[PDB]
């Protein structure tokens, strides 16, 4: 089966340009379908922003035309996308698409799996700081304190504990600022023998930590 | 150009209708897609009624002219999501999308909330700051109340708390963060964590090293 994966910059300045690749698997560009792009701001809904044809021709959503490129390369089989002076609007996880188009109607028969681009103005680096942890089990975690913009992402020991991990979701604070935890509930009995690492990156900010939580 | 409601709740084992409206469906049809937390749309209704191998027979699509419809029989829990209806302009230029249409399955049993509490971190202090955590999951409905305590005292100011929010389990989680000076941490003997919950309290005590 074909499959789409988007790749390129998580991270724009504002007035930049935004630039995604979709590498096309298992099938080739030529081919009866268009190629599109839909974006999705967190918590919106879904927005078109144009399609492609394997030959080069192109559409796009009015609202957006003038700031849009969309192109195919046939030779690396992949179709891109570039964004022109993004501003925070323009925040918002990217789909690369394949379009099923006839005589008269159209629809999305394949996605990518998204991919988050940030429009970075103001940031603010969290500071990192240990949540440490008798029998039964023990909680322990790591605050990741006062950040803007979102995301963060949480992992422990790189990865390789996910059981018993819950990051909770971030409180905006009438500061304007995020905070989140990321909590591990792990036996008691492996405390003083196991070592937790919680790995923190903010890469709007470039903080990038990986935080020991010792007793 | 294309008009779907907000949200939509029904009961575990009833039947949901999301409509879509829209002067374009009779030419351009409606197309139905699913979409979950964190990943991409996928579609389960295809051009009005038809329905792809693959999406469970629960699922079906009937058309009524400027209107057409998606209809999920015995509704679960994993149906709980986001629904899209799509089709195109009058000119055939463009794709339209609908609103989208969240799904809430209601009649989850209830469930007390589980509760950690921490206190500020040696880190934390050195920095001349302070943070109490207040962790609360697992609980159901989603509504709970959180009150803080410096010893026996009400505290109201440095309170921070999220509205709570459904876990990948289908219950509920928030947290609540109380700022201190280190002074004010030092000062008193303990502070809590009080958490209700349909009328009932768990309470969480930590005090300084
Ligand atoms: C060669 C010119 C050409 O074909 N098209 C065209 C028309 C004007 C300008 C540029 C390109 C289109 C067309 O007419 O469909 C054959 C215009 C519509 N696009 C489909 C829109 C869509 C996408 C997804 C869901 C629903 C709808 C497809 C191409």
């Amino acid at each position: 089966q074909v499959q789409l994966q988007e790749s390129g910059p998580g991270l724009v300045k504002p007035s930049g340009t935004l630039s995604l690749t979709c590498t096309v698997s298992g099938g080739f560009i030529s081919s009866r379908n268009w190629w599109s792009w839909v974006r999705q701001p967190p918590g919106k809904g879904l927005e078109w922003i144009g399609e492609v044809y394997h030959t080069g021709i192109t559409n796009y959503n009015p609202s957006l035309k003038s700031r849009v490129t969309i192109s195919v390369d046939k030779s690396k089989n992949q179709f891109s996308l570039k964004l022109s002076s993004v501003t925070a609007a323009d925040t918002a996880v990217y789909y690369c698409a394949r379009e099923v188009v006839g005589p008269t109607t159209g629809y999305f028969d394949l996605w990518g799996r998204g991919t988050l681009v940030t429009i970075v103005s103001r940031r603010l680096p969290p500071s990192v700081f240990p949540l440490a942890p008798s029998g039964g089990t023990a909680a322990l975690g790591c605050l990741v304190k006062d950040y803007f913009p979102e995301p963060v992402t949480v992992s422990w020991n790189s990865g390789a504990l996910t059981s018993g991990v819950h990051t909770f979701p971030a409180v905006l604070q009438s500061s304007g600022l995020y905070s989140l935890s990321s909590v591990v509930t792990v036996p008691s009995s492996s405390l003083g023998t196991q070592t937790y690492i919680c790995n923190v990156n903010h890469k709007p900010s470039n903080t990038k930590v990986d935080k020991k939580v010792e007793p | 150009e294309l008009t779907q409601p907000p949200s939509v709740s029904v009961s575990p084992g009833q039947t949901a209708r999301i409509t879509c409206s829209g002067d374009t469906l009779p030419k351009r049809s409606g197309y139905w897609y699913q979409q979950k937390p964190d990943q991409a749309p996928l579609l389960v209704i295809n051009k009005d009624t038809e329905r792809p191998s693959g999406i469970p027979e629960r699922f079906s699509g009937s058309k009524s002219g400027t209107t057409v419809t998606l209809t999920i029989s015995g509704v679960q829990a994993e149906d709980e999501a986001d629904y899209y209806c799509q089709s195109a302009d009058s000119s055939f230029t463009y794709p339209s999308f609908g609103g989208g249409t969240k799904l809430t399955v209601l009649g989850q049993p209830k469930a007390a909330p589980s509760v950690t509490l921490f206190p500020p971190s040696s880190e934390e202090l050195q920095a001349n700051k302070a943070t109490l955590v207040c962790l609360i999951s697992d609980f159901y409905p989603g509504a709970v109340t959180v009150a803080w305590k410096a010893d026996s005292s009400p505290v109201k100011a440095g309170v921070e708390t999220t509205t709570p929010s459904k876990q990948s389990n289908n219950k509920y989680a928030a947290s609540s963060y109380l700022s201190l000076t280190p002074e004010q941490w030092k000062s008193h003997r303990s502070y809590s964590c009080q958490v209700t919950h349909e009328g009932s309290t768990v309470e969480k005590t930590v005090a300084p090293t």
